[PDB]
């Protein structure tokens, strides 16, 4: 299993930036995908998780109204969108392939984020 | 719509929820057992009182539940266990007064010394070892006095409180209330009166009376050497030179009465150093023992909660042996063991403990017992005579393959035995004797110290190393008298030992003399035995008796055979000395 | 919700036996913790999950444990391929990770 | 696919008395992936019991699950999967959460479940909904703890009805 991310990628203030996430080496419908950000010299910040099947999602509230999440099955790509962005935003976002949430019941499972990106770096 | 199908309703739930309380009571307990703080102490006081008050809770509802209704005695015999009264059919003023008493009389006793000496290890070291008339009749007329004067103005209380308390439950007396543990009735053919123990037991006593008198005549002769100016030859033996501060056993006095001094006795405890033996080892190898019958093992998580070695000293802990359950499969021991025979023998009646606790664990809470107070000290008594039968040590690796066992191993053998188990029958069935005349009210306050002297200088043949007049209470000065324990149990116990332990060795097949009857490997003993150890108190004594030993009742010559070989060598010792005692002999 | 690690750098020689604690503020199911190591520059990896299994690909020198509101992690022996960040993470409810620590 | 695995493997099981019951459908269902393992819509119900109770989960068998709680018809089709959660499911405190019927007026039909919590009336007077005497509820709570034996320790059933 692995996570293709895109390059990094340089926005002002009020701007909106659009990060992929190409996956393969598994069924794509089976599991979900969480987003986690890492700004420099911190740890992790969860995002957000959105269903490849339902198409259901769970918003971290400090990120709700600024982050969409979506996903093509038919390419098995996923993707966010973070808008307004803040000169506080510049971080390195990651993709993960995640085995805490059932993509179809939507219940909590026992695992964690098994496969991760090599993250994307977004300046502002 | 009926008592008995209430009944059911009721008991299903005082089980599934008495089996919860009560195992966070037993815990608490194991907690501070083993790690001795103030904190556990709290714990275990919470947890205690928790239990108590449901208890007293469900014994007061259960009351509106008629037995006269109930046809049943899985049903009836389950619920009469939880309609008891007990102290609470007294007034608050008498309920007070009585626990009052019960606390102060035990810590008199707890913490009674001479002084400046304790009774434990104090004068009980002196009454265990020193070979010094004297010394021993000091320690003696002084723990009588400082202890029992201060146990009679409470003990003549306590007796009449507690006859009041048992009347007030149908009773004629406390007498009957205590050995009403032996009562059956409901069953056709198994119907035993609690009036009917009195006369079974003086019976079997007389019986084995003759094989005493022989004991007792050899065991005077020989103390004659050692006590040539205090002894006589046709009188009683005084009570201080017993080996005890009571007399209750006549061990202690093996090194004063060896039949072959020159030869050594049995011991494997260098076998077991020499082979780098460890307290792991000890209990696997009496796993083996039970398994080697069919019985199943030591259950999964026994080897990782018990506490089978000295903890340390980061931490104080009870190290006293003994076997726990605390209920829903939870099974431990507790015993600090080292490399020597005692232990080793005593993983085997520990664990005895074990088998029988994993047999009725299918019963429901109050039947969660042994059929009747022998049943659990006999069930763990007979695994100690077969791990110490030589054949099994041989076969085990403790002694040499070409060990040759001859006539003079035989007699050692045999009097240490007789020693604990026969020299003590006269003294259970004695002390219990009186308390059961002074509780039915044959013997006025006055009176009772003279019957205590004059019975025991005609049942055991002892005599009053000094006169103690009616200021002194001596039977108080006993653990089980002051603490409120019925002693008959350690009568109606040995007789079950042997009965049970020769049924089942001739199960095995076994061909030769019983103290040579070991159990093991064999199969057929060993499912015979559990078909009375899964039953619990779902029977009658009788039958659990029955299922296995044939008898209904306590015969004694499976005693009696056991200790033949010696008998028969007793009687061609005691060809030139006197037989029996005077009774107007006095020190 | 908030987890809690310490040390915050546990810098020990290499051969040496090393552990990490992580407290939760309020009390989390053990079957939803887990553990992240994060070697410098790199993506984050999943060490271990369910609050005692180790993730598939990860040494036996590695092992969780832990109840309630008190968790650890425990290396048998420090290699020089360990000294990374590790975090701690619960989804007992939402989501979060602790702050982290350095060996 | 389908999602067997958000069965067998999520943070949560119910109770006996009120089982989950999660349907299977409109997918491929391979089931290429214990304490005991006996055997067009598949049905996975999912709860916890005690360990000597697994027993009562089976065609022909009676008891307080068989009885009172799940009951399984005799002409049953499908496999019984348990295994120990002794890890997961128990508390040094008691893990009292997991609750079954220990009475109830009439027993179950097939697949029959009643989550209901009126009062159990034992006796012929009325308690007016009080559990006084002769009146009871009808939903006790198992202390699961760590240190209990075997039979005595929680187990996750999932029964797949075919
Ligand atoms: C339950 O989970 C077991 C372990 O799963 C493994 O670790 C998790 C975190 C993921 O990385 C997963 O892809 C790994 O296989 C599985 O072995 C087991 O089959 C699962 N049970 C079911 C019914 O699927
Ligand atoms: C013994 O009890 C003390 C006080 O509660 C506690 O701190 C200590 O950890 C306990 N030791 C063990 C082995 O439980
Ligand atoms: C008594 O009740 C038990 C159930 O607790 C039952 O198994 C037994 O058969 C009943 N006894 C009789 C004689 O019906
Ligand atoms: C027990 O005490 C209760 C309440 O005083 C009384 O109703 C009942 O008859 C007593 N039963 C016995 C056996 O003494
Ligand atoms: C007891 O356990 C041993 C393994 O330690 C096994 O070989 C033996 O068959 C078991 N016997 C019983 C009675 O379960
Ligand atoms: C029991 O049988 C075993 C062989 O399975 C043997 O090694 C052992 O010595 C025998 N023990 C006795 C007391 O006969």
């Amino acid at each position: 299993v692995q996570l293709v991310q895109s390059g990094a990628e340089v926005k002002k203030p009020g701007a909106s930036v659009k990060v992929s996430c190409k996956a393969s080496g598994y069924p794509f419908t089976s599991y979900g995908i969480s987003w986690v950000r890492q700004a420099p010299g911190q740890g992790l910040e969860w995002m957000g998780w959105i269903s490849t099947y339902n198409g259901n999602t769970n918003y971290a509230q400090k990120f709700q109204g600024r982050v969409t999440m979506t996903t093509d099955t038919s390419t098995t790509t996923g993707y966010m969108e973070l808008r307004r962005l803040r000169s506080d935003d510049t971080a390195v976002y990651y993709c993960a392939r995640d085995y805490t949430r059932g993509a179809w019941f939507g219940e909590s499972l026992i695992g964690g984020f098994d496969n991760w990106g090599q993250g994307t770096l977004v300046t502002v | 719509s009926t008592i008995e199908e209430q009944a059911k309703t009721f008991l299903d739930k005082f089980n599934h929820e008495a089996e919860d309380l009560f195992y966070q009571s037993s815990l608490a307990s194991w907690n501070y057992n083993t790690n001795i703080t103030e904190e556990n102490v709290q714990n275990m006081n919470n947890a205690g009182d928790k239990w108590s008050a449901f208890l007293k809770e469900q014994s007061t509802l259960a009351q509106m539940y008629p037995l006269q209704e109930i046809q049943n005695l899985t049903v009836k015999l389950q619920l009469q266990a939880l309609q008891q009264n007990g102290s609470s059919v007294l007034s608050e003023d008498k309920s007070k007064r009585l626990n009052t008493i019960l606390n102060t009389m035990s810590t008199i006793y707890s913490t009674g010394k001479v002084c400046c000496l304790l009774l434990e290890p104090g004068l009980n070291e002196i009454m265990a070892n020193s070979l010094d008339y004297n010394e021993r009749l000091w320690a003696w007329e002084s723990w009588r006095s400082e202890v029992g004067k201060q146990l009679r103005p409470l003990y003549e209380e306590y007796v009449v409180l507690k006859n009041e308390m048992a009347r007030a439950n149908h009773y004629e007396d406390y007498g009957d209330y205590w050995r009403g543990d032996y009562e059956v009735n409901g069953v056709d053919g198994y119907d035993y009166s609690r009036g009917q123990l009195i006369e079974d037991v003086e019976h079997t006593f007389e019986e084995i009376k003759p094989l005493y008198e022989h004991l007792h005549a050899y065991v005077r002769a020989k103390l004659m050497n050692a006590y040539p100016s205090y002894i006589s030859p046709i009188g009683c033996l005084p009570a201080h030179l017993l080996g005890d501060m009571w007399g209750r056993f006549w061990t202690n006095l093996y090194s004063l009465t060896v039949p072959f001094g020159q030869k050594p006795n049995i011991d494997v405890t260098d076998a077991m150093v020499d082979q780098a033996w460890d307290a792991q080892r000890i209990f696997k190898e009496a796993e083996k023992f039970f398994v080697s019958v069919g019985l199943p093992n030591m259950t999964q998580g026994f080897w990782e909660n018990s506490m089978l070695t000295d903890p340390g000293n980061v931490q104080k802990a009870v190290c006293h042996p003994t076997a726990w359950d605390l209920g829903k499969g939870d099974f431990r021991i507790l015993m600090c063991t080292k490399v020597t025979m005692d232990d080793f023998l005593t993983a085997h009646h520990e664990m005895g403990h074990i088998q029988y606790d994993m047999a009725y664990a299918a019963q429901p809470f109050l039947l969660r017992n042994g059929a009747n107070e022998g049943f659990h000290e006999a069930v763990g008594e007979i695994m100690s005579l077969s791990a110490a039968t030589p054949k099994h040590l041989k076969s085990i690796g403790l002694l040499s393959p070409d060990f040759q066992e001859d006539n003079e191993t035989e007699i050692n053998f045999l009097l240490k035995q007789a020693l604990t188990i026969v020299g003590t029958l006269p003294f259970t069935y004695m002390l219990e004797k009186w308390r059961w005349m002074v509780f039915k009210g044959e013997i006025p306050k006055d009176q009772w110290m003279k019957k205590w002297w004059e019975m025991k200088r005609e049942i055991v043949g002892v005599v009053e190393p000094v006169p103690h007049d009616e200021t002194y209470c001596d039977p108080a000065s006993l653990f089980h008298v002051s603490n409120d324990y019925s002693f008959i149990r350690y009568y109606t116990r040995t007789l079950y030992q042997f009965q049970f332990q020769e049924a089942l060795c001739q199960a095995a097949k076994h061909e030769g003399p019983l103290h040579k009857c070991d159990i093991s490997n064999s199969t057929e003993a060993g499912q015979k035995l559990f078909n009375m150890l899964r039953l619990g108190k779902s029977e009658p004594w009788t039958l659990a008796l029955e299922n296995v030993v044939g008898a209904k009742n306590m015969n004694v010559r499976p005693l009696l055979n056991y200790f033949e070989p010696l008998f028969t060598w007793l009687k061609d010792q005691n060809k030139n000395s006197f037989v029996g005692w005077s009774t107007d002999w006095s020190p | 919700i908030v987890l809690t690690q310490s040390p915050g750098t546990l810098s020990l020689s290499p051969g040496e036996r090393a552990t990490l604690s992580c407290r939760a503020s309020q009390t989390v199911s053990s079957t939803s913790l887990a553990w992240y190591q994060q070697k410098p520059g790199q993506a984050p990896r999943l060490l271990i999950y369910g609050a005692s299994s180790r993730a598939t690909g990860i040494p036996d020198r590695f092992s969780g444990s832990g109840s309630g509101t008190d968790f650890t992690l425990t290396i048998s022996r420090l290699e020089p391929e360990d000294f990374a960040v590790y975090y701690c993470q619960q989804h007992d409810t939402s989501l979060t990770f602790g702050g982290g620590t350095k060996v | 696919l389908c999602p067997f695995h958000e069965v067998f493997n999520a943070t949560t099981f119910a109770s006996v008395y009120a089982w989950n019951r999660k349907r299977i459908s409109n997918c491929v269902a391979d089931y290429s992936v214990f304490f005991a393992f006996k055997c067009t819509n598949v049905y996975a119900d999912s709860f916890v019991i005690r360990g000597n109770e697994v027993s009562q989960i089976a065609p022909g068998q009676t008891g307080n699950i068989a009885d009172y709680n799940y009951k399984l018809p005799d002409d049953f089709t499908g496999c019984v999967i348990a295994w120990n959660s002794n890890k997961l499911d128990s508390k040094p405190s008691g893990n009292y959460n997991y609750l079954y019927r220990l009475f109830r007026k009439s027993k179950l039909k097939p697949f029959e479940r009643d989550i209901s919590t009126e009062i159990y009336q034992a006796g012929n007077k009325p308690c007016n909904g009080v559990a006084g005497s002769n009146c009871y509820s009808p939903l006790q709570s198992y202390g699961f703890r760590p240190t209990y034996g075997v039979g005595h320790q929680p187990y996750r059933v999932v029964v797949l009805s075919f």
